[PDB]
């Protein structure tokens, strides 16, 4: 695939997209 | 952070992968 | 606020909304 | 809750999670 | 245009890109 | 009411554009 | 789980923070 | 107005709710 | 209508909701 | 392109017909 | 990556997620 | 076709891809 900018929420729809069913944690403070 | 690499910066799908449990 | 149905990317979404800088996990069924 | 950033379409977005069946207004004029 | 199905978020938002700076009143039924 | 229809139906950006401010 | 409950039911914003970081 | 709260500075969902009818 | 500004998925979401079953192509590079 | 009128300026409803099929 | 069912702008935001720069085509049925 | 196949069924992103230009 390709590299692009993924800004608030449209991260977390990504990180749905590409994980799905096995879940995925999003921690900004990391 | 996830963070530090997509919205400042750019990211792929495949890297995001690594934040799947 | 109010009681809701959320499926899919819906309820990420939502989930990024509540908990902002904290952050969270989405963890679906087996 | 915590206080973020809610441009454009992302801001009805949370009015419609917040509000429901409620319903809201957007006026961005005012 | 077209006509479509519109349900929960995604009505929202396409009040939001059909009314833009004029804003407008989401009511739903009680 | 628009938010039922455009659900359970169909709707056009015609009708949506009754309820722009 | 929430995710399930919030689809086939119905969920508050309340339950959903039980699974803020 | 709700725009110079949340795009330009930053808003809460508390205050959202000053927006429902 | 009125004008207004669509950055990346946004744009997508609005030719969606324009053209609907007649589809539509998305080329940034054109 | 339909970004370099979107994106950077504004562009209407419209103007996106002109990418339907 | 995994499967997943998309319907309606969910499977335009996927494929603006995965096209990228590359852009795509959104060619539903009759 | 995919629009449908992704809706009705299941689909996956390299399905997707092959809808790229
Ligand atoms: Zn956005
Ligand atoms: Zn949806």
């Amino acid at each position: 695939f390709v590299n692009q900018r993924l800004c608030g929420s449209h991260l977390v729809e990504a990180l749905y997209l590409v994980c799905g069913e096995r879940g995925f944690f999003y921690t900004p403070k990391t | 952070g996830i963070v530090e690499q997509c919205c400042t910066s750019i990211c792929s799908l495949y890297q995001l992968e690594n934040y799947c449990n």
